[PDB]
């Protein structure tokens, strides 16, 4: 069972532009550019979770490790669409 | 000579009671003088209905 | 002009008390423990004899190394022993009672009662509505044990004020007080006040200053002086007002000709063959300014608007080609995709696609040098008006940056109106709860028996006979406000009484002296030691001025 | 019953993260709102990222996506480059610049 | 003499610990301090525990049955920044603002952890 973001990122695609399609050498590109991402911020949240005499990781940590890694434009996107998943999750009642 | 009645404001209560025929509906009416409360006929109900007329409607 | 604003001058004569001669250890005493004032004095009076803020500092002096202590107007003498003030109160309750048993032994001094053993008087006090059990227990706990009180009698204050303007202690009415930290309404029947149809608000004078706090730091994030809270509670005091109607007020509160007359502003306090052709053409133009200036001038004002309109579309441009999102860039990305994916002229178009951040600055500083040469040459032959945000900050006068005077000034705009209509829409203020009318009309119109389009006699009784009170009922306006919306929503020809009193925060002392001077109905409330001893601290008293019981 | 992603309205797992998370061995204790957020940040840049590659791939008037519109779109945004201004590409080429004097 | 009328004050408002205005028996009790936030917490586990104690009566007035209820007319939407009466929402932060020059000289370019004190006044953070 050898895992892998191929599906994710397919239908994500499929939302936007239905008649394109993704070489395996691309979808490699994209697998090895998520998971390097995902390294990188949770090594940053983990630093600073190891900063505060901290032993628990929450959305406070992440978010401010977004705000570190990421340039501007990006970075409150990315927390105005975090906040916004995390707001529907929260509030499921 | 004629003369002229008028009855205007918004809805705050629209409460009709049967007997399935309607007997008399009580209306509402409000202004930013006061309010005050009407009978009304069937027919002016039927009326009433045709318009699309809920509560808080002028 | 912009009035100066600062701290409250400081008291210059101390408190002084009462001769001991004239106590007696018979007369009862009323203490009005507020959480903003205390309010103290004898039975005998009319009004009472110590009025100083709920407030105590533990002085520490360098050099004599003793702890003092000051309550009160004492209080009131230097800035260092102003600004460290506490009080006993956090929110509606009280939370510490050493501090309390310390402010309660300073106005027993004050009074000039020699005790024995303790106080010999009995004692009238004042209590939040539908208090906390642990509140009347330790209540009881300090009064029968550190003080050896022979009475207590519990009530809430505007049912003391309702007491004090309807001295019969039979009427019906409306009581609405504007307290400190929350706002009550409480319908009375026959005098008794039906607490199982009050209500409260979570909204006071404290939580108003607060949000004028608020604003005026979300509105100047760069303002250099630090300002306390008793310069907020005076811009609160002074400037501040009930709108006729909100609704259409904020519609009209930032023209130019409604800023002319309310707006307030706020100052804080502080302490060879090149150069030949040139002077040819120089004095070309020279002898066509003193033979045409008319024409001359009509010309360089249209190359002046000519090179305007050119940096206008040149500043479009790059505004343009910083959207990515936009046609343009989508276009550089087709040409340069097409550079890249399938001669000198396309030679010149690469070269042409080329990054110029800083070609563009330099292009745009020489428009600019030929634009002021421009205006130049038509002197020799943007409105903030129109911004609602300029006139939001600094009202309808014109700004200068550099005044060190217009660094420190404070504008009152929209403000004036804004922070006193919380207690109308509590939304705003973030409590979810219904505002003053909406109680008001859901007790009158659809309880006591009145179905919503005719009014019992206790309704009516009710309507004639609306009190105002609290502290909180300084600001004008209000009394016209709440008048205005009751007879927006009450039957036509309904009578419509509204009371308010010239000072709303001394009538609940008031209703204690009228109270006790009222011999017969004194004895269904007081509370005697044997009564405290028998059934414990767990005991309520029901009477027509205080609490009941939790339960049925 | 239904999963957390369509809880939260996203379509990139919620589980999946929490498990690589939790034996990753970053921490011992590990909140609830860590992988919504740690998600929904990944379906922007993936989302992002495919938009671009989408517009680069319908601009060589082609059908797929080839690494070198990826290559395209990562080095013709501007702060995508700064975020990826240190890893080196696969079958990408080198966007194409020649020097303003060495045209005559 | 700022230094000496304090202490001249301070000398005239003696309070010793064998208290004048006070009772033989001080037993001077030491107790938590207990702030406002778990008084509520301590009342209402009290009337919880009393209400299923009869469930195994009825309240008549006490704490939370004074509150007011929310109200049943539609809230009014103001803007955020100045005031005034708001017309359009922003899409990233959930602000409301007036017009656009509103939007794009304070929405559009403020710092990122503004807008949630913009949205504490009204208590939507």
């Amino acid at each position: 069972r050898k895992e892998t973001y191929s599906s994710y990122i397919y239908k994500v695609l499929k939302q936007t532009h239905p008649d394109t399609g993704i070489s395996q050498k691309s979808m490699s590109i994209l697998n090895s550019f998520v998971n390097d991402i995902f390294e990188r911020i949770a090594t940053e949240a983990s630093k600073l979770a190891a900063y505060n005499k901290k032993s628990t990781i929450s959305a406070r940590e992440i978010q401010t490790a977004v705000r570190l890694i990421l340039p501007g434009e990006l970075a409150k996107h990315a927390v105005s669409e975090g906040t916004r998943a995390v707001t529907k999750y929260s509030s499921s009642t | 000579k004629e003369t002229k009645e008028v009855y205007e404001g918004e809805v705050t209560e629209l409460t009709p009671e049967d007997a399935k025929t309607i007997s008399h509906v009580i209306v509402g009416l409000k202004s930013a003088k006061g309010t005050k409360t009407l009978r009304l006929d069937p027919t002016i109900y039927e009326s009433i209905q045709r318009e699309k007329v809920s509560i808080g409607d002028v | 002009k912009a009035v100066v604003i600062d701290d409250p001058p400081l008291r210059q004569t101390p408190e002084p008390f009462d001769e001991q001669s004239a106590y007696n250890p018979q007369s009862p005493i009323a203490i009005d423990f507020g959480s903003s004032k205390l309010r103290a004095g004898f039975v005998n009076h009319a009004t009472p004899t110590h009025i100083f803020p709920n407030a105590l500092t533990k002085f520490r002096d360098r050099k004599l190394n003793k702890n003092f202590t000051f309550v009160g107007n004492d209080t009131l003498l230097d800035q260092a022993v102003r600004s460290q003030s506490r009080s006993p109160f956090d929110g509606p309750f009280v939370t510490n009672w050493n501090l309390t048993e310390e402010i309660l032994d300073y106005t027993f001094h004050h009074l000039g009662v020699v005790p024995d053993n303790g106080i010999p008087n009995p004692i009238l006090l004042t209590e939040r509505l539908a208090t906390v059990q642990s509140q009347r227990t330790n209540w009881y706990q300090i009064l029968f044990e550190t003080y050896n009180v022979p009475g207590v009698t519990f009530g809430i204050d505007s049912l003391f004020s309702f007491y004090n303007y309807n001295p019969s202690g039979n009427k019906t009415g409306l009581v609405i007080s504007c307290g400190h930290e929350d706002t009550n309404v409480i319908p009375v029947v026959d005098g008794a006040g039906i607490l199982t149809d009050a209500k409260r608000i979570n909204w006071g004078g404290h939580q108003a200053v607060d949000y004028l706090n608020d604003l005026m730091a979300l509105k100047y994030p760069y303002f250099p002086t630090k300002m306390s809270y008793l310069q907020y509670e005076t811009m609160y005091k002074d400037y501040c007002y009930v709108s006729r109607n909100y609704d259409e007020d904020i519609e009209k509160i930032l023209t130019l000709e409604n800023l002319d007359t309310n707006d307030v502003v706020v100052e804080a306090p502080f302490t060879e063959r090149v150069a030949k052709e040139e002077e040819e053409k120089k004095l070309k133009e020279q002898q066509w300014r003193e033979t045409d200036l008319n024409g001359w001038i009509k010309d360089k004002r249209l190359k002046l608007n000519k090179l305007i309109k050119r940096r206008k579309e040149k500043l479009k441009l790059r505004d343009e080609m910083k959207d990515r999102k936009s046609q343009v860039s989508q276009n550089r990305m087709k040409n340069l995709a097409s550079l890249a994916e399938d001669n000198d002229e396309d030679w010149l178009i690469y070269t042409d696609i080329t990054q110029n951040p800083e070609a563009f600055e330099e292009a745009l500083e020489y428009e600019y040098k030929d634009i002021v040469e421009l205006e130049r040459l038509l002197l020799e032959h943007y409105d903030w008006r129109n911004s609602i945000l300029h006139l939001f900050l600094r009202g309808p006068r014109p700004h200068d940056s550099e005044n060190i005077h217009e660094q420190h000034q404070m504008h009152l705009n929209v403000e004036r109106i804004r922070v006193p209509e919380v207690i109308f829409q509590p939304t705003m203020g973030g409590q979810d709860q219904a505002g003053i009318c909406e109680l008001s009309e859901t007790i009158l119109l659809k309880k006591f028996g009145s179905q919503p389009g005719k009014l019992s006699q206790t309704s009516i009784d009710m309507v004639n006979n609306v009190l105002i009170t609290g502290g909180n009922a300084k600001v004008p306006g209000l009394k016209e406000r709440i008048v205005k919306e009751f007879t927006g929503f009450l039957p036509t020809g309904t009578n419509i009484t509204v009371n308010m009193s010239s000072d709303p925060s001394l009538d609940a002392w008031k209703g204690m002296a009228a109270l006790a001077r009222n011999e017969e109905q004194y004895r269904k409330t007081v509370i005697s030691k044997k009564e405290y001893e028998e059934y414990g601290p767990e005991y309520i008293k029901e009477h027509k001025l205080g609490n009941t019981k939790y339960f049925e | 019953s239904q999963s957390r992603s369509a809880k939260a309205g996203l379509t990139f797992p919620v589980g999946r993260v929490h498990r690589l998370l939790r034996r990753g061995n970053y921490a011992q204790r590990i909140g609830s709102g860590a992988p919504v957020y740690l998600t929904a940040v990944l379906e922007y840049l993936a989302a992002e990222i495919l938009e671009l590659a989408g517009n680069a791939a319908r601009d060589n008037k082609k059908t797929r996506i080839i690494p070198r519109h990826l290559q395209l779109a990562i080095r013709n945004d501007d702060e995508l480059n700064k975020l990826l201004g240190n890893v080196t590409i696969a079958q990408g080429g080198v966007l194409p610049n020649i020097h303003q004097n060495l045209l005559p | 003499e700022r230094l000496l009328f304090l202490r001249s004050v301070g000398e005239r408002n003696e309070i010793g610990f064998p208290s004048r205005f006070k009772s033989a028996h001080y037993k001077k009790p030491t107790r938590r301090h207990k702030s406002a936030r778990q008084l509520i917490s301590d009342e209402n586990k009290r009337i919880n525990a009393l209400l299923t104690k009869a469930n195994k009566l009825v309240p008549k007035a006490t704490y939370f049955s004074v509150e007011a209820p929310p109200s049943i007319r539609p809230a009014k939407k103001y803007c955020d920044v100045t005031g005034l009466k708001g017309f359009y929402k922003s899409p990233t932060n959930n602000i409301r603002y007036h017009n656009a020059e509103i939007y794009q000289l304070i929405v559009k370019p403020m710092a990122p952890g503004v807008d949630q004190e913009y949205l504490k006044l009204r208590g939507a953070n």
